[PDB]
């Protein structure tokens, strides 16, 4: 699917800019667990789309990337 | 019916006066500085801030909203009124220094403000008894080279928002509850 291959590919790149910019504050394992558990998160949030359980202190970035994701699937 | 007539034209009047004099749009915010510590699920964020060149863009558009609301207890008129800008928006603007580990950024930041409202008082036996600009519906956080998927974002967005609750809306308060005092008790 070229349309979720580009949302996916410039939502890896996104993900990659975050990680850069939090490997600047934390040490590398730590932001390796949070990239995994958000795109553990991004998955079940794509699948429902295509409750959801949300970890704690993770309830910002579900609201964020309903936001994102809509935005994003509006410009498409 | 008469007495809520008055209080609305004379509210009216003090809302022109205020916004035909300058230093009510834009607005100058003295800058303002904070330490904050954020949990970002297994993140713990602990770091410094700094808002310099804040200006509130909007206030012009201040209008009443709907009538005075009048009661008469003891030969003393009590009117208590409500005046916003809901239909456009009030705009923040301000430069953003940040501090967390190794990122020590500066940033533009446009903060957008939902339904900004003042409540009001007033006796008649005009006095003026009470004034404050209501805790924020929303704030809505534009952080210049920030995703909104950033875990930075979201703490920088919370505490701004934090900020704006709390110093933004003192500051405001300072700036409009004596203009009013001033206008309405002529
Ligand atoms: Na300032």
């Amino acid at each position: 699917s070229p349309k979720e291959e580009k949302f996916k590919k410039k939502l890896e790149e996104e993900l990659k800019k975050i990680r850069e910019r939090l490997l600047m504050v934390f040490d590398e394992e730590r932001v390796e667990e949070y990239m995994k558990i958000m795109k553990e998160v991004i998955e079940k949030i794509l699948e429902n789309r295509k409750k959801v359980e949300i970890p704690p202190g993770m309830e910002w970035f579900y609201e964020n990337f309903l936001r994102y994701y809509d935005y994003e699937e509006e410009k498409l | 019916d008469k007495i809520t007539e008055e209080i609305n034209k004379a509210i009216d009047d003090a809302i022109a006066a205020i916004e035909q004099s300058e230093t009510i749009d834009p607005m100058k915010v003295p800058d303002h500085a904070d330490k904050f510590e954020r949990h970002v699920g297994i993140l713990d964020f602990k770091g410094e801030l700094a808002m310099r060149n804040i200006e509130a863009r909007g206030l012009k558009q201040m209008k009443r909203q709907g009538d005075a609301n009048v009661k008469g207890e003891e030969g003393i008129v009590k009117a208590h009124l409500l005046i916003g800008v809901h239909d456009d928006i009030v705009s923040m603007e301000y430069d953003l220094a940040y501090k967390l580990g190794d990122l020590h950024p500066t940033t533009h930041v446009i903060s957008d403000i939902q339904d900004f409202v003042v409540a009001l008082s007033l006796e008649i036996p005009i006095t003026m008894t009470s004034f404050e600009v209501r805790q924020f519906a929303n704030v809505v956080n534009h952080i210049g080279g920030l995703s909104i998927l950033d875990p930075i974002f979201g703490v920088l967005s919370d505490v701004l928002t934090a900020i704006f609750q709390d110093t933004v809306r003192k500051e405001m308060t300072k700036v409009l509850a004596p203009a009013f005092k001033r206008e309405l008790e002529k």
